[PDB]
């Protein structure tokens, strides 16, 4: 049995009603219950059962879940979402063997443009002893995701050397975080004077520099 | 409490096979299906088979039958899948999951993440990343841990053994050009408790049996 889930991403914001869909390839319901199961899985975590039998909320999880359907068709829906819910949600059967599960939707929740806060970090005097020097600049508690990160060295833009992350979602506050990491070896790293994390977001109106002379 | 603690992820060869554990306590091991279950990375969710932990009977999905190998210590009240043959396509989080009546899946391990690889498993090193005048905002102060240099995923950190956790980023790897991750954990805090309050990460690495706590202390 094949699970088709769509859409395949559902962006909404807090406080509204969200529906997402799970079709299966043939009917996997009696004439009195149905055997589709819905998951939650957050980031790093494993999923984590929702709804029971297409309707039955699972001890222990919120209201605001509910789910229906029969046959083939089947629906699950937050009535007033809550920025926690960020998260992919998966169905999956138990009419026949083996069991099969959807291939997920991803709930991303809406919310305000917030500017990133900036900070910026020496390499530690230990990690120096060992030869490499890691200059990390973080962006935090920004939205939407667009960021862009340059690096200057003595003002020079660096062309290499660095590597950024982002992190999903805040389940608390839906932003997102950033690092970049600028990496020297600690002979490259002393030639300069001044290292400066140079940070474009659409909640600033101009660029916003954090930066810190070489000692 | 219902609790599946699974084994630690672990690095495995070409070829070779790797055999996974997972501990059950708080019901009677006996009365539920242990599944387990397939999750590559970025991609969804595959059953691999069940066994029943009263007998050892099992049931595969015909996908892994020749992959893998379920069975039970009771008195431990463990259950083991063993793959076999491992594969690049093999490289995933494996779950275990109990199921009362082969339907839902009502309780989930924490996954373990095999990757198959032919480099040789590395443990971090851990850099403190201070707090100082460059790393203050608005009444806040930033502070973490850089993990550098590790193989293969994952690092886990907490800081001051899980009881901060408001605040705390822990970055998404990434892959350096040497072929080993780094990553980065921060947390914001009140400046004005500097002084006063403690933060320590504590960096978990199991592939390489690598633990380490470090104090991050004011530049």
């Amino acid at each position: 049995i094949v699970l088709t889930q769509s859409p395949a991403t559902l962006s909404v914001s807090p406080g509204e009603r969200a529906t997402i869909s799970c079709r299966a390839s043939q009917r996997v319901s009696s004439s009195t219950y149905s055997y589709m199961h819905w998951y939650q899985q957050k980031p790093g975590q494993p999923p984590k059962l929702l709804i029971k039998y297409a309707s039955n909320l699972e001890s222990g999880v919120p209201a605001r879940f509910s789910g229906s359907g029969s046959g083939t068709d089947f629906t699950l829906t937050i009535s007033s979402v809550e920025p926690e819910d960020f998260a992919t949600y998966y169905c999956q059967h138990s009419w026949e063997x083996p069991p099969t599960f959807g291939g997920g939707t991803k709930l991303e929740i809406k919310r305000t443009v917030a500017a990133p806060s900036v900070f910026i970090f020496p390499p530690s005097d230990e990690q120096l002893k060992s030869g490499t020097a890691s200059v990390v600049c973080l962006l935090n508690n920004f939205y939407p995701r667009e960021a862009k990160v340059q690096w200057k060295v003595d003002n020079a833009l660096q062309s290499g050397n660095s590597q950024e992350s982002v992190t999903e979602q805040d389940s608390k506050d839906s932003t997102y975080s950033l690092s970049s990491t600028l990496t020297l070896s600690k002979a490259d790293y002393e030639k300069h004077k001044v290292y400066a994390c140079e940070v474009t977001h659409q909640g600033l109106s101009s660029p916003v520099t954090k930066s810190f002379n070489r000692g | 409490q219902v609790q599946l603690v699974q084994s630690g992820a672990e690095v495995v060869k070409p070829g070779a096979s790797v055999k996974l554990s997972c501990k059950a306590s708080g019901y009677i091991f006996t009365s539920y299906y242990m599944y387990w279950v397939k999750q590559a990375p970025g991609q969804g969710l595959e059953w691999i088979g069940e066994i029943n932990p009263s007998n050892g009977d099992t049931n595969f999905n015909e996908k892994f039958k020749s992959k893998a190998t379920l069975t039970v210590d009771k008195s431990a009240s463990t259950a083991y899948m063993e793959l076999s043959s491992l594969r690049s396509e093999d490289t995933a989080v494996y779950y275990c999951t109990r199921s009362d009546g082969r339907n839902d899946m009502d309780s989930w391990g924490q996954g373990t993440l095999v990757t198959v690889s032919s480099a040789s498993t590395k443990g971090p090193s851990v850099f403190p990343l201070a707090p100082s005048s460059k790393s203050t905002s608005g009444g806040t102060a930033a502070l973490g841990c850089l993990v550098k240099d590790y193989f293969p995923e994952p690092v886990t950190v907490s800081w001051n053994s899980g009881a901060l956790t408001s605040g705390v980023h822990t970055f998404p790897a990434v892959l350096q050009s040497s072929g080993l991750y780094s990553l980065s954990s921060v947390v914001t805090v009140p400046s004005s408790s500097l002084g006063t309050q403690t933060y320590i990460c504590n960096v978990n690495h199991k592939p390489s049996n690598t633990k380490v706590d470090k104090k991050v202390e004011p530049k």
